[PDB]
């Protein structure tokens, strides 16, 4: 499949990014497309053989240039706030188009404003055990942004992915804010009688990709990196 | 655009266009990813079809109409049409605004219920459990902007062969409790609270 | 081919002398448009074509782009052999018969041009002339030459005479074909 | 409705690289549409050429991409290997030729101008017959009633490039009174044959 990297971006007013897309191999043309909530997926431009061939309605500061093997890069200057969007790399041979995965960008105004999550696990009600003999465990990660987060279950220490519900988009602390942080939830269940073997341990695990460990920080809080939060629980007779 | 419907049903989906073509093509995404290709039509067909999936194409309306059969929780997804535009090549596609479709579980044996959790020396917060309600209810949000609800959501216990939904309801208040979280919604006059 | 009616839809031509590239569609052995590829516009040839018809000039130059690749891997895979200058083969002639004092037009026909790089311009007692003149874009011809029209508005006469000239590298020097 | 056009295949390669004297390297993309008693028969023809050499093809009569030269296997096999290739290809006599010809029966095809005719002395009668389409046309001569047969030449059809024709027709006569030479021309856009007679 076509490949696009990073997949993950912060940037601020006035920065500059840029993307690069490897698209499936004999294919030539190498299109990108940006897709925002306010105006759903746009086109920018085509490349062809290493020069620019179709060009959307963008303004010059979106570029982009194509190697002789066909991969491409695209480039966002004087970047602001509407900036913000995946990106979309694809390629095609003939009349279908082959998309990569997407490159997030956020562009923020100002680092301060980006926060990990803080991640907690709320232990089965009994009430439920009794009545069901089922038991849901509830991971709650909350005040993170931007919205770059991947939860997972883990179970005696591999992954789980039956009985998981995750939420599929984050709820905002504050919904007027264009800055808002998030909360995100997910539910683990299992039978009751897993739940009560106190050997059982259960953790839930967030991946935040944030800052680098390269970039300045002078609040007076931790630096908020690119990290994993979790939160644990055993089980309990 | 919204559709849903129970899995199992079929789901029909519509998208129009306004320039002559000679093919339109239907992607689906999931959030935050890449489109993927389902099915081509070129403007010299009216049908065609491949494994659970119909296209039709009305030249004359400019319309398309995608037909899923005996839908699944995995085809819920975004679906978008796509036509060339007679360009016939390149990368460059016009992509209309997207049918939303959601594939909703058949619940068997309904046990809607409201449950209190606790982690609890750790946290503030109280969560509450809105569980095994059927597919016709749904959750509404707050108000009180400092009670957060999320929207249902289905998991799957694979080797049980179980299927529930829940939603999730929490906040600090401290008056806030499980009975009242929910209020903003139409539950099943049948809830258990305990 | 025995038709009817032949069309194309159309006539794609790149070449490494520039470069340059020509898009057109023909019917019938007439061109009804050409696509003007730097300012990226169709150019239909009839007030009634451009009153009804509508080309995306963008589609022209997706396909050029096209045969500028496939001339490229052309040359790679075999002796890249530049193309053989043909003699180009010149006629004038009237659009109507020509009377002294009433407007006409003379019309140049430069045919089995190759390769399709040629200049035509008109002569008057000898010097220049270019109020009144036009041409066609290259014609295409089933052996894969070219062909192509120059016109020149002019009111005849008494005392003028007048010269087709063309300079192609199939010629050894400028062809001066005079008119009848 | 927009028209539409027959998109020119992309070679394989390569990369490869890429391309003062006068020399040039020439291709063409020929996309050609024949149609017979409307659309009741339609062929598809596209041409891939390298200066003057035809090196692969597509004809609808075949339905496959066709070698032509010893150029063209590596392009015609690469093009049969792509299935939504030459499905697209396949599918452009309907989706290209016939929705252009469509247009066409609009425009072109309702296309009718009526010639010009007169006759003049020469330098012999000529009967010129100007700024005509389409081109279907008969010229001839006659002698009173009689068609002359003989001392009669024609120019070919001539095409103005300018989407209208002329042809001049020639007759070589001696004259005696009272005949009456006229020239009777027919074409498509005419109500009536146009007649022109010559005096004395
Ligand atoms: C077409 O005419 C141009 C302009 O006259 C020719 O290019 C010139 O060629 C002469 C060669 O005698 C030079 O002295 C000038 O430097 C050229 N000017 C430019 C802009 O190129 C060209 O050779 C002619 N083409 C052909 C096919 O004969």
């Amino acid at each position: 499949g076509v490949t696009q990297t990073p997949r993950y971006l912060i940037k601020t007013r006035g920065q500059q990014v840029t993307l690069s897309c490897s698209p499936i191999s004999g294919h030539r043309s190498v299109s990108w497309y940006q897709q925002t909530p306010g105006q759903g997926l746009q086109f920018l431009f085509e490349y062809f053989s290493e020069t620019q061939r179709n060009k959307g309605n963008f303004p010059g500061r979106f570029s982009g240039r194509q190697f002789s093997n066909s991969r491409s890069e695209m480039n966002v200057s004087t970047l602001e706030l509407g900036d913000s969007a995946l990106y979309l790399c694809a390629s095609s041979a003939g009349n279908t188009i082959y998309f990569g995965e997407g490159s997030w960008l956020t562009v923020v105004e100002d680092l301060k404003n980006v926060f990990p999550p803080e991640v907690a696990v709320f232990e089965p009600s009994e009430a439920e055990i009794s009545h069901t003999q089922k038991a849901t465990l509830v991971c709650l990660a909350t005040g993170f942004y931007p919205d770059h987060v991947e939860l997972s279950w883990w179970v005696n220490g591999k992954e789980v992915h039956s009985g998981v519900c995750t939420d599929p988009q984050p709820l905002k602390e504050q919904p007027a804010l264009n800055d808002s942080r998030y909360c995100l939830s997910s539910r683990l269940r299992v039978s009751a009688t897993f739940w009560q073997n106190p050997r059982n341990h259960f953790r839930c695990q967030v991946q935040f990709y944030g800052l680098s460990e390269n970039d300045e920080w002078t609040q007076d809080r931790a630096k908020p990196v690119t990290q994993i939060v979790s939160a644990e629980a055993w089980g309990r007779a | 655009q919204a559709l849903s419907i129970q899995e199992g049903e079929n789901a029909t989906m519509n998208c129009s266009y306004k320039t002559s073509i000679n093919n339109l093509q239907w992607y689906r995404q999931n959030s935050g990813r890449g489109l993927v290709h389902l099915i081509l039509i070129r403007s010299n067909e009216r049908e065609k079809h491949s494994g659970r999936l119909r296209v039709t194409l009305d030249t004359s309306k400019k319309s398309s109409s995608l037909l899923i059969t005996a839908s699944r929780a995995a085809d819920t997804a975004s679906y978008f049409c796509a036509t060339d535009a007679g360009y016939n090549q390149g990368g460059k596609l016009i992509f209309g605004q997207g049918t939303e479709l959601s594939v909703k579980p058949n619940i068997q044996n309904p046990d809607p219920a409201v449950y209190q959790l606790r982690d609890s020396k750790s946290s503030d917060k109280s969560v509450c459990l809105f569980t095994d309600f059927d597919s016709q209810t749904n959750v509404s949000q707050s108000k009180d902007s400092d009670v957060y609800i999320t929207d249902k959501c289905v998991l799957d216990m694979r080797s049980m062969d179980f299927k529930s939904n829940s939603a999730v309801a929490w906040s600090n208040k401290s008056d806030f409790a499980c009975a009242n979280a929910f209020n903003n919604s139409i539950i099943p006059e049948d809830t258990f609270f305990p | 081919i025995v038709a009817d009616h032949v069309a194309s839809y159309g006539v794609n031509l790149y070449q490494s002398y520039g470069p340059s590239g020509q898009y057109s569609h023909e019917f019938d052995g007439d061109e009804e448009f050409y696509v003007d590829l730097e300012r990226k516009e169709t150019v239909w040839q009839l007030p009634l074509f451009r009153r009804f018809r509508r080309f995306d000039p963008q589609f022209a130059l997706t396909n050029i782009a096209v045969l500028k690749h496939n001339l490229n891997c052309v040359i790679k895979r075999s002796n890249s052999t530049a193309a053989t200058n043909e003699v180009p083969e010149v006629t004038v002639f009237s659009k109507s018969p020509v009377t002294l004092g009433q407007p006409n037009t003379l019309i140049c026909l430069v045919d089995n041009i190759f390769p399709p790089v040629v200049n035509i311009t008109w002569l008057s007692n000898g010097h220049s002339v270019t109020e009144g003149v036009s041409e066609t874009s290259f014609l295409s011809k089933s052996d894969h030459s070219f062909f192509k029209i120059s016109y020149l508005t002019f009111l005849p006469s008494a005392d003028e005479i007048y010269d087709c000239k063309v300079e192609h590298w199939g010629l050894d020097e400028p062809l001066l074909k005079h008119w009848e | 409705v927009e028209e539409l056009y027959l998109v020119a295949g992309e070679e394989g390669c390569g990369g490869g690289g890429s391309l003062g004297s006068p020399e040039d390297f020439v291709y063409q993309f020929k996309g050609m549409c024949y149609f017979t008693n409307g659309t009741e028969r339609v062929r598809l023809v596209t041409r891939y050429i390298y200066n003057r050499e035809e090196y692969a093809r597509f004809d609808s009569d075949v339905g496959v991409y066709r070698a032509v030269t010893p150029l063209g296997p590596p392009a015609a096999e690469y093009w049969n290997s792509q299935k939504e290739v030459l499905e697209r290809t396949r599918a452009e006599l309907d989706t290209v030729c016939r929705h252009n010809y469509q247009l066409e029966l609009r425009t072109t095809l309702q296309r009718r101008v009526e010639p010009t005719v007169t006759i003049s002395p020469s330098r012999l009668l000529v009967c010129s017959v100007t700024d005509f389409y389409p081109a279907q046309i008969k010229v001839r001569w006659f002698r009173n009633d009689q068609e002359e047969t003989t001392g009669v030449v024609s120019t070919p059809l001539i095409r103005n490039g300018d989407w209208t024709f002329q042809i001049l027709v020639m007759l070589e006569m001696t004259p005696q009174r009272g005949d009456v030479y006229t020239c009777h021309v027919e074409h498509p856009s005419l109500q009536n044959p146009i007649i022109v007679e010559w005096r004395a």
